[PDB]
Formats: C-alpha cells, structure tokens, sequence
RNA sequence: AUCUUAGUUCAACUUUAAAUUUGCCCACAGAACCAAAUCCCCUUGUAAAUUUAACUGUUAGUCCAAAGAGGAACAGCUCUUUGG
RNA sequence: ACCUCCGAGGCUAAGACUUCACCAGUCAAAGCGAAGAUCCAAUAACUUGACCAACGGAACAAGUUACCCUAGGGCAAUCCUAUUCUAGAGUCCAUAUCAACAAUAGGGUUUACUGGAUCAGGACAUCCCGAUGGUGCAGCCGCUAUUAAAGGUUCGUUUGUUCAACGAUUAAAGUCCUCGUGAUCUGAGUUCAGACCGGAGUAAUCCAGGUCGGUUUCUAUCUACUUUAUUCCUCCCUGUACGAAAGGACA
C-alpha cells in the first residue's frame, strides 16, 4: 500500500564534503530556519497538507521563520520536498526595540536594518 | 514489458548511468 | 527575465520585489514636501516588522531555554553533593 | 472480534477497566491485573499501566505447562510478557474527626 | 532426478495465484556447485513441463558421459494452475486444475554443466537452448560470470551521475514513493515487474 | 438491518446556535508465542477539539500508484485495503 | 466474497469492553449469603413453549402468462496461422520439400454443470494477366520465391445460421474491410396473434424442436453528389534454340 515514509537517519548526516559545499558549520549551528513553499499541497497526502497548514506555509513562496529544534525538524522531514529551507543569517545582530520597523530580509537570507 | 507511469519514467531517465570519460582515446594513444 | 542572475547577485528575483523601484515614493508634491505613503509600502513595513518581532521572540525563547537547561543541570548535578556530606 | 490491547503503556486506568481482551494468553496478568473466565485482563487498582518481561513459573495444578518446563535444558527459562498497574493514589488518609 | 507432468502428491488446499515469488532477485541457488558452464536466467518466468522436457532433449544431443555432464538445479513443477476452461464468462467459481509449473527468477541457474570440455560446444547448442527458454537467459561460464559481475560492481561504483535510484528512493526525494512500490526500496530500480534491466546501476 | 439492493431507518459525514477545555502532529518507552507500516503518548508547530440543543441532505461512484484474492502471472475482468 | 477448508441449535454492585447503528452480547473489584425479538394464548404463581431455520421474525398464500396491460431501465491459460536451431527424413545431402516440439510474431473460443438484388469504395496477405530469381521444369506447363492492385474475377440443379454438393465452362471463377448498401427494393428469420405433430408437465402452460398461413409508413429541410481497353483464339515467323531421346522457344 501507500504509507507514510520513515526516512532513515543516515541521510541526515552532513559529510566533510557537504560542509564546504554549503555555507554551514557542524559546530555552532544556526538559530532559525527561513522556509518557503515551492510546491503544491494538492496531489499530496493529507498528512502533508496538515503539516503545511501547521507550519504557516499555506501561501506560496512567502517566507516564514521557525526554530531549528528537532521538534520542528521532525515536521520538516515530512514536507522536505515541498519546501526550501535556508538558514537565517544575522550579520548585524537581533534588532532592538528600535529598528524593528526598519528591517529587511535579502534574498541571501540575511536580516538587516534600514535596507 | 508494460509501460511505466510518467514520473517513474522521468526518474529512470534522470538516474541513468553516465560512464567516466577516459582520459585519452585508445585509438590515438595506448 | 534574469531571475537566476538576479539571485546570483544578491538581488530579488522579481524587480517588483524589494528595490528602488517598488519602495521609493512614487511621487512628491510640486513644492517639494513628500506625499502620504502608499498602501503597499505600509503593508510591507507592517509585515516586515512582524517578521522581525517573530525572529527576536523565537531567538529569545531558544536562548532562555538553553539557560534554563544550564540551571537544571547545575541544580541536579551539584545538589547531589549535599548528599555527600555528614 | 477486537481481541487486542485497549489500554496501552502509560495510560491511567481506573478500577475494573479492561486492559486487554485476548484469545490465548498473549499477555499474562501481573501486579493488580486480574483475569476473567474469558482471559480478559482488567485493572484491579487505580493507577498507570506498564508492560514488562518476566520469568514464567506455572501452577503445578496445571498440567500442560508444568511438564513443558520439565522439558528444557540446564539454564533454561520461559520468559513471558506481563501487564501491571502501578497504583497512583494511596489507600487513604487520616483527618481530624473529633477534638475531645 | 527425472520429473513428471504433475506432482504425485498434489496439495489438497487450492493455493491462490502467488506471483510475488517471481518478481525479485533470486536468492537461493544463485551460485555454481562444482561446475564450469551453465545457463543464467536474465528474467523471471514459469517453466512448464514441456519446457523442461525440451531442454532435456536438446541437451541430450551433445552428451558424452566420460567427458562432460549436466545436473539440474530447478525442482519439479509444484504450483497449481487453475483451468476455468472455455465456455464461461468472468466470475462464477474457481476452476479446475491444470498441470503444475515451476518458477524461476532473474539471476538464477536452471541447469549447470560440469566437466573438462571445450568452450565452444556451449556456444553451439546451449546458446540455442537458452534462446528456446520462455524467459530471457544466457549461456555463461565461470570466467564470464566473474567478468560480468565485477563489471556490474564497477559500473555501480564508478558512476559519475550524482543521483542514483538508491538515493532518490530511500530518502523519498521528490515525493517519489507516491509512485513506487515498497519493493522498489530493496530491488533498487532493477526489477520492474517480472523483468530485470541490467544496464541500470 | 430490511419480501431489501430503483427505497427506507440508524449510524458516519455535513450545517447552524451554545457551553467548556484541550484536540491534531509527535520523538523515547511500550503492544506473541505462532515487508511497507500501524497503535499510544511528554514536548514542539499550531487552534482547534469535545459536549449540548436543532434540523435536513449524501450513502453502496469513476480513474491513477501500490499490496492482495478471482479470471494467466491476460482478457482493460469481480472484489478488499492505503493514498491521490 | 457463489474466495479458499470444517461444526453447533445464588443475590446485589464501582468500573468497563462489543461484532463499526440500534436490539441484543461480554468481563467484573468490593458487599451479602451457600460451598431466535414483540404480540398472543395455559397459567394464582414461581413464569412457559412450538413455529418464527427466508434464523431482525408478514399469525395463516403455490405453478404460470406465446393473449397480457401500465410505470420505467437497457496484448488468450487452451488455441489458429507465418519466421527463427536445423534435427528427422527425403535412393547420397536440411535448404528442391514437409519441417516435429518449442520460441517471436498478428488474430478468437457464449454456453453446459442475417441472406439476395442494385451500385459498388478500398487493402494485398495475388486467382488470372504483367516483370524477375532458382529449380530436382534438362522445355510449354509444374514447383516454390520477389515484384505488381491499372483491369477482370461466368452461368446453372437441390437448399436457405446463411454454407455445401453437383453440371458445364473459363485466363480466373482470389482472401478480407466498408448485411458495405432495407428514408433503393426484396426474402428468411428469432421473438406477432390461427392451427397441427413430437418432448415436459395434475392443469394452465412451457419448448434456446418440425410443419402450413400471416401489414412497417415517409411530400427530401441540411450536407454530399448529378459530363475525371483488356483478354483469348488462329495463323505466319518453325516445328530452331532448349533438349540426354522424346517434345518443342523467343522478338
Ligand atoms: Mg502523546
Ligand atoms: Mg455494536
Ligand atoms: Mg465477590
Ligand atoms: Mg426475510
Ligand atoms: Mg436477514
Ligand atoms: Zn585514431
């Protein structure tokens, strides 16, 4: 029959060849995921429609932020083929109570202040 | 030798074996 | 249509995304005083503001969770020393 | 027919609630888990259900089991599953009734 | 080891049409047993008694017991076939019983030839008889088998294609397992239905 | 279930109004002697779920992927199941 | 599942389970005492039974409608054929012929526990005519094989699941698709009321039987359309070549 898929953990094991291929690092991982939907929930089982409805990814591309904790990754490992995950980058730090209304997210995934 | 669903066809096409090109052609070099 | 190139150069894929075209004020008065901003700009400022507030809130919660774990490890690893006396 | 578990591990089961309905003895009764004539397992004492693996020592009064254990090598043992209910509340408390 | 059209002791219970015993990689009786030439089945098919008899008659014509011999690996036909003879429409009760049949899977040896013989007599007659069998097959020797298998391993290893069926299937990459079967996870995209594509790594 | 399968009643699903607080997803643990997965919950992402009052309407659908049983492993074949 | 294999007809009380409804059904701590439905009839009663086995059950009802009427619905296991190994034969030899099994191909098998007239369009898997190869035809004709669809492809006796047989011919009396063609015409049917014979039945009536008889009407609105030489025989050439004698050619 057709059933949920339990992905073996072996795939989610970055190698020494993958690390220098994307801008990441084993130690000191990244706080937040910026996730976008690039595929339709239609034509896919209901246990993916519901997940997408839960992560706030209902609309199309429209990026949305989530924690990088396993409780959410378990959800993103089910919808990993209908989304693009990039790591949010903060090369100027979290904004203060000033500069909340003057932020901007660039296509490279960096949140910055005053454009 | 029945036909395959189309998406299985695309999967079979994209994953098709690609052989490593030899460094030199044997005809013009041992 | 060069969305691939635009994203390869840190620009928005869609020239109507974020850029000088879409967010600078489309007009001013003749004298020089600026114009009441456009609805689209207000809505984009609001949504970016909400995005930033969510970012700071989630990051704060995760850091506070790490600190709470540190505290619990202290008060369970060290309070066992109080049973190592007398 | 529905001969299967009806309260799974880590469930709060009150007195008399059926833990498991079975045909053969798949799950043997344990602490505070009683059996009926139809081999249903029910919770004698209010608490939390757990499942464990233990050693099996049948009644000598029974015959189909007392002899098979007699056919086993040195150092052998029949392990089997059990379902217990760790009770939650205490039996009772003492309260002031009269100050005389 | 001579066989008969139907088993002398047929199964009393009318077994259903079990077809999952042919659409996979042969696991039992894959390797030689003190032989030099044999037939390897590149597909998976049912052999009736007629196929077995024709195989035996064709091999017998090039036998000299003092030099070479051939022994059969396949068992006797032991699977019922339900008649439902002509004159009926669909449905209305299970039919009668026809002669029993034997299964064979891909990468299986039907009959192994042993002895110190010449390497071209096989290309003389066993090529013909392999072309005769109801499924894809070939006449193979020890050296040729080793060559083919090691080259298959090399192709699976020295593949410059970043993606293979393993990775895309196991990880459920493009929601792909919606259009595959669980057996695909273990067949590795090489046994579509009852066939066997060898050129896929 | 029905002198019943050209229909009805009950359930399941749907709708409205109202009350309340947990509902869904879910790792670790756990479910027998004789492969896909399933069940169950702490957290987590969410905002829904249960209960009550009141009605109607639909019900034994087609195709595709998959696992089975019947007709070959076919007859574009009857049926069950997971999904679309 | 009319898929796969077999049998049966002490009382009180927290909590729960269930045959996907309900109705039924099931387990049970403690406590007290002893060790297949409803309705009906007989009943003081304590309660009680058969049928309801079509086993969610009309209290009691069968066979049949060819005289019927109304409301409605309507990529073949077993196989046929050709190409592949020649392997078996053929007075020697597989290839001059069959060519067994199998394999690769294109095609169907529904019953038991629709022709004829009229006009015909089309394919070639060619019956004739045409061109060519081999031959074991030493030669016309024969045999097979390639190519060829411009043309042609008869008349009758008996009979109508539609074929088959038979007579005379012919250069030939081809295999199929479009009953091809019934608002062009006709016949048989199979299924219209009449009647008879045979089979089944208590009877009505049935019968995938055999006979005789028996009514389908149309003024053309729209499309479309209404002026695109073959064969045979006779004779010269004669009985040369071919031919082992014998027979007997092309152009
Ligand atoms: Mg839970
Ligand atoms: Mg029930
Ligand atoms: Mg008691
Ligand atoms: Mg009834
Ligand atoms: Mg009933
Ligand atoms: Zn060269």
């Amino acid at each position: 029959k057709f059933t949920r898929s339990r992905i073996p953990e072996k795939v989610f094991q970055a190698s020494p060849e993958d690390h220098e291929k994307y801008g990441g690092d084993p130690q000191n991982p990244h706080k937040l995921h910026i996730v976008t939907r690039i595929k339709s929930t239609r034509r896919r089982p209901y246990w993916e429609k519901d997940i997408i409805k839960m992560l706030g990814l209902e609309k199309a591309h429209t990026p949305q932020v989530h924690k990088n904790i396993p409780s959410v990754n378990a959800k993103l490992k089910v919808v990993k083929h209908l989304i693009r995950i990039k790591p949010l980058k903060l090369p100027q730090g979290l904004p203060a109570e000033e500069n909340m209304s003057n932020t901007c997210l660039k296509s490279t995934g960096e949140l910055v202040v005053q454009w | 030798r029945r036909v395959m669903h189309f998406q299985r066809q695309k999967l079979m096409a994209v994953t098709e074996y690609i052989p490593p090109k030899p460094a030199i052609h044997p005809s013009c070099l041992p | 249509a060069g969305g691939q190139w635009r994203l390869q150069q840190g620009l928005a894929a869609n020239p109507s995304g974020y850029g000088p075209l879409t967010e600078l004020p489309d007009w001013s008065y003749a004298d020089g005083r600026p114009a009441p901003p456009m609805k689209g700009q207000l809505r984009r400022k609001a949504e970016r503001e909400t995005f930033a507030r969510r970012v700071v809130l989630l990051s704060q919660e995760m850091d506070a969770g790490l600190q709470a774990w540190q505290l619990r490890q202290q008060k369970l690893q060290e309070e066992q020393r109080k049973q190592e006396n007398a | 027919r529905r001969q299967g578990i009806k309260k799974m591990e880590g469930h709060y089961v009150h007195a008399g609630n059926i833990i498991a309905t079975q045909r053969h003895f798949r799950w043997h009764p344990g602490a505070h888990v009683g059996v009926g004539k139809n081999k249903c397992l029910y919770a004698l004492e209010e608490g939390i259900v757990r499942y464990t693996k233990e050693v099996y020592v049948p009644h000598p009064r029974n015959t189909e089991a007392v002899d098979l254990i007699t056919r086993l090598p040195k150092g052998a043992v029949l392990y089997k599953t059990f379902v217990h209910v760790v009770p939650a509340k205490p039996e009772g408390t003492f309260k002031l009734v009269a100050m005389l | 080891r001579f066989i008969e059209r139907a088993p002398l002791v047929p199964k009393v219970r009318r077994e259903p049409k079990n077809l999952s015993d042919i659409r996979g990689p042969s696991t039992e009786a894959t390797e030689f047993t003190e032989g030099n030439f044999a037939i390897l089945a590149l597909g998976g098919g049912y052999l009736h008694w007629g196929h077995f008899e024709m195989m035996r008659l064709t091999i017998n014509r090039s036998m000299d017991p003092k030099n070479m011999f051939a022994i059969w690996r396949v068992p006797a036909p032991f699977k019922p076939i339900t008649r439902k003879s002509v004159g009926h429409r669909m449905g209305g009760g299970k039919g009668a019983i026809d002669h029993y049949v034997t299964p064979v899977k891909a990468g299986r040896l039907v009959v192994e030839m042993g002895g110190r013989c010449e390497f071209e007599e096989v290309q003389g007659f066993l090529d013909q008889v392999a072309h005769k069998l109801p499924f894809a097959a070939k006449a193979v020797s020890r050296g040729t088998l080793e060559k083919m298998r090691k080259d298959q391993e090399e192709r699976e290893r020295n593949n410059q294609n970043p993606w293979t069926f393993e990775r895309i299937a196991t990880a459920n990459m493009l929601g792909i397992r919606k259009v595959l079967s669980p057996y695909d996870l273990t067949h590795k995209g090489k046994y579509w239905g009852k066939f066997y594509m060898p050129k896929r790594v």
